[PDB]
């Protein structure tokens, strides 16, 4: 994937996570938690909604019959219509195939990017109090309880609180 | 030893395959169809002032064939022709038939204006036949008149009727010429005199001479012709007998959607797109039911399915 | 957005900046300043110029008249013409809407990507002498006078000049 | 409080809304239009050897109507036609009117060639009428000759004319047939006998009998002169056997080269250059699309059902 | 110096220039073409039962012109028409010629069914002509008969002939109308009476009158035999009522199946296969687009107004 | 480019690397070496193979002749065919240009992304045992022999094995 997270440095998805598209899983002394990230989940859904609104739509152009169903037409003009209709059908078939293939590509990468933008947001929050696992996780180098974990998820984590403790744990 | 926080994304057990620019078999968490495959076999006429012609052919509407009696006039925003629809109770064809049919289906209603044509005392304008049956008895085309002599042998008087167009719009007028196969049939009907017919007007003008397999057990034929009478113009028919004459003329008002189908009616459902097989009431942008459609439609494509991704790559555990 | 900088970790744009698209704002002992970045500003504008050269364009095909303005046309062929012209117009309307939408999407993300590239280039230069703010800034852990700041902006800042000093300030 | 350097990007107060794949109200810093809505009300004809017909109608200049005296011959790359243009001074209609008109508008010039049709002493080749007024007096079409009998009342002689196409390219030949609308007028000009007019080439063949009936009076004339035409190929003849009633050609036309056919009411302007035209005027624009009209001619922007389509020329606008 | 590991990508000395959305001169490591420029000047007929008509025009198969004696019946999936091919030996033309030609070039074979028409003593039905030569002697269309009075000057009898389609598919019936060069010739062949020819079925009605008059000699013949045609459905009857002037069919045609019609000057080559053809030959490209011709037949790449469109198949080339 | 590696912080490509698209150069006490990364190379190649499979294709639609090569077509209907064919050709010319231009843009940026994903995979793998040089290289702060360099390429490098030594050298 373009941004390297989904089907990339993150091994796989989580069938357990039903309350959102992106989110967190932590482990600390006191146990284990899971929570969706609303902002990144909604940013992805909103962007896909806009595609559906643009794509799931037809023109408001009135088309009358040029081919009689129950009677013969002149063979020359019938062939001119058959050539034109097949030419227009080839265009729309191609346009549809391209549209869908291009949007599917864009959707997959857009979703990949939102995962990465959430990850990079957490990396900068934690600053020097954590290190990258490689597998989409952050090994935090201090005691981080559920209120600390909630602060990282809700973006109220202040690295300086835990800096003095964390740098010592990182160094020895 | 150290605590951990892990970022991740949702997945699902049953993913869906879509095609991307690079990958033909790309599994995603969710997808939705863009090409409509399902077709309702019912003409969806909700919110439509419509006229199902049924057994009536649009030409026959203008001349008043027995099957068309219920459709000689009206107003509509939709018109529905059917297969094997009767146009002629007495055998024949229109001079420029398929050009006329499409003009009628392009219009949104017909109103007939009386020509007010009187004939003499010798002539008899009520020429009924066993072919065009109406009301359990011998009859004729409602908007035309069969002109035969009251004296069964006597020669036909060289009569001329005229029609001026009163209304501000164009008026459509139709007539024709009766020919039997033999000469002996023609002579008793309208006299031995080698007569002919000629209609004259502002733009249109032509002469016609009464000249195969049998249809509806009749020996003779009735060949129909037509032209648009201009507003403030005079159509005068000059004939010497043996030509059927228009009692009324037609006026086409506005425009409407000319549907052609075999499928039955349903006023519960609604639609803007129609085809021979039925209706297409889909929100999707593309469609693979028929290239022949009418109205506001999804575009025809040579594709069974095209799945648009509505979620991320599916990466199971 | 895709690259996470513009309308992302950089919380807003600078209306004050009128000599560039991307740029710097510093604070040191000598006070607050601001400067444009030419290389990244041109990369964005050049890419946008190319689009305008490619799209602001009509075909050289000589189309002749097939419908008469001042007189009636035959009824069957005029319906074939009307059907055809309407179909061609639906294609072009669709192609125009898709083009512009796709290009706008790409334009926005390309610009977002130049903001990120400039950020990543500066980050890598400063090396172990600075730390990421999370809002698109770098807290530098030594005395960085206006010449040091100019050396960061001009891609000539040498990290090993201030490394020993800055590593002590960070560890603390 | 350590020393700080901040990366950032510009913004504006008057940001423009554009459409993207995902967002219908996306605000960017700058943008530009792709669908043209403005149109000049003037036929821009710089660098164009044009020909404004004005009163004249394209068909008219083959037969030689009074209005088309200035346009009987000449070469051009563009040919402009106006509304209500006079094709026929003497009333009547051309069979395949539209096919003939298109082929003239498509051409880039006209050359005339003489038929060399001489007529006997009993024929009056210079017949004229009050409908077609030239130099404020009675006249006829320039490239045809109204053939009536010299003595009033007598029969018209069985004469036969034949044009040879000596040229290496095809020529267009035209001819009328007088439908007199009176048995008095039919007899005293042509004759009592039934008239028959025959035409025949290697590729064309037809017979014409003048029908007679009181048609409505227009231009002060109840009769009609209906025109017919064909193309005589290189090295081929075309015969005109006629026992009265024919309006034979004195000259035949040769449509030469290619040219743009413009139908519009708007006036000329020889200072401005353009390559796209329509009824309302010219479309001189760099933009790819337009919403003026679906019916245009020349090198045009494509017609789209859109008032506006804004193409973003800058990043997301994120104000404070 | 510390131990180092350096990430990097490949490059090539001479790269390739492609166009992106933003750059017209973008160097990449490799590219490939999407528009076919080359064509084989040959008709690739491998795995195709084909018919090269040569000197035979497809209409000539139906009326049986001498040129089409080896093409009166047959079957094929591909039918090849050539320039200056001969439909008419005796001069004339078919009404809706291009409709009929296209219908034949769309078929996959012809069958012939005898019409079985018979005529009285007074009719001479073997009247040959010098315009249509066969086996070094005067002849006529193999599938038609010229009906002329056996006694010169005598009126042609009001004759009636009818063909019922006994088959379960539609049959294509053709007939000619002779148009004589003078009132002498018309009276010699079909007598002094007024001629009329009526053709009637359930689905077809038409009347024909021989136009008579002077016109040029084509193949040394002033007279014209114009042709007409219709489809007679299974079970339906078609009746010809005529009193001289009819060129009556002796055989009718059935068009069988489906085939691809090609108009080309190029020679056959049974070694190569193809599904696309144009005037100049075959197009065997796997590419999506093509700049050879807008006029093509079969399963073709789409015509584009471009010399070359290079598709990048590699990264940016940034050489050392 | 979009992802900032190719024609970005990687100064140039390597004309010497001829058995792969992406790969490693290293320097140590034992000497210099080069090797290609198989997995990242095939990722870029497979995506391009996919493009070619979709784009290198014609429609399986049989078209018949509506214009005669050897005879004069009716003038009014021939103008309609000429107008129609030219409209279809403008659509297909435009579509072909847009197809290739867009794909070329995506291919370039796709290949850029795979260079960056490989770089980021190595960065996270080395962890605190290395520092980004800024030109796509990593200055490793310990004795890394050929087998150690082989484990960076083969994704089996254990950062904790060399962490004690590496942190001491980095801080000095
Ligand atoms: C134009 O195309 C239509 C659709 O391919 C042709 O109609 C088919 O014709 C034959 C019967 O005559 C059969 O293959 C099918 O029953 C018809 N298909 C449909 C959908 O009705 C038609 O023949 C073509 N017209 C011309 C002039 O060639
Ligand atoms: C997929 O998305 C659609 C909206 O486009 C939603 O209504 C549908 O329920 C989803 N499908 C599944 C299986 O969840
Ligand atoms: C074609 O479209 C024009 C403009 O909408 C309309 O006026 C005209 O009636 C249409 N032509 C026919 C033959 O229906
Ligand atoms: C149509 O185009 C062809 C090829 O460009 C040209 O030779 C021909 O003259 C045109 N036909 C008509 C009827 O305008
Ligand atoms: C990958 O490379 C390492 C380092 O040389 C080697 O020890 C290991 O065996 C390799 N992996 C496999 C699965 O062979
Ligand atoms: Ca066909």
């Amino acid at each position: 994937g373009l941004f390297g997270a989904i089907a990339g440095f993150i091994e796989n998805g989580w069938e357990g996570m039903v309350d959102g598209w992106y989110g967190f899983r932590h482990q600390n002394a006191q146990g284990t938690g899971q929570a969706a990230d609303y902002k990144s989940t909604q940013a992805a859904i909103d962007q896909i909604t806009g595609k559906l609104n643009r794509i799931i739509k037809k023109t408001n152009t009135e088309f009358e019959s040029i081919e009689s169903e129950f009677s013969e037409i002149d063979h020359q003009i019938g062939n001119v219509i058959n050539w034109t209709k097949d030419s227009i059908t080839d265009i729309w078939t191609y346009q549809a195939e391209l549209l869908v293939a291009m949007e599917n590509q864009h959707t997959i990468d857009m979703a990949d990017s939102e995962m990465l933008n959430l990850y990079e947001r957490v990396r900068k929050q934690l600053r020097q109090n954590a290190e990258e696992d490689g597998k989409g996780c952050f090994e935090i180098y201090h005691a981080c309880d559920d209120s600390c974990m909630e602060s990282i998820r809700n973006n109220t984590y202040d690295h300086s609180q835990y800096r003095e403790e964390a740098l010592l744990n990182r160094l020895n | 030893d150290p605590d951990k926080i892990c970022l991740g994304h949702h997945a699902v057990a049953n993913g869906t395959i879509v095609k991307t620019l690079t990958n033909e078999q790309e599994e995603v968490t969710n997808a939705t169809e863009t090409v409509e495959s399902t077709s309702l076999n019912r003409l969806c006429m909700k919110g439509r002032n419509h006229k199902d012609l049924g057994n009536c052919h649009p030409i026959g509407m203008l001349i008043g064939t027995p099957a068309c009696d219920l459709h000689l006039t009206g107003t509509w925003d939709t018109l529905i022709e059917r297969k094997n629809a009767i146009a002629y109770c007495y055998p024949g064809a229109t001079v420029n038939e398929e050009a006329l049919r499409q003009k009628i289906m392009e219009s949104g209603g017909i109103s007939k204006i009386n020509t007010g044509f009187t004939y003499g005392s010798s002539i008899n304008s009520a020429g009924t036949t066993k072919a065009c049956m109406r009301n359990g008895g011998n009859s004729f085309y409602a908007e035309l008149k069969w002109l035969v002599s009251k004296n069964k042998g006597q020669n036909f008087p060289q009569t001329t009727n005229t029609y001026r167009n009163a209304d501000t719009a164009e008026h459509l007028i139709m007539w024709g010429i009766h020919h039997p196969s033999s000469t002996q049939e023609k002579n008793d009907l309208y006299g031995t005199q080698s007569l002919s017919i000629s209609v004259g007007s502002s733009t249109y003008k032509n002469n016609f001479v009464p000249v195969r397999p049998q249809v509806n057990g009749q020996s003779g034929r009735i060949d129909f012709h037509w032209t648009l009478v201009q507003p403030g113009d005079k159509i005068t028919f000059s004939h010497n007998g043996g030509l059927i004459a228009p009692s009324r003329v037609s006026k086409l008002i506005g425009r409407g959607l000319g549907i052609q189908s075999e499928a039955p009616i349903d006023n519960s459902c609604e639609s803007k797109c129609f085809w021979r097989g039925g209706s297409i009431n889909t929100r999707l942008p593309f469609q693979n039911l028929s290239p022949r459609t009418v109205g506001q439609c999804p575009k025809y494509v040579n594709k069974k399915s095209l799945m648009l991704a509505t979620g991320m790559r599916n990466v199971p555990e």
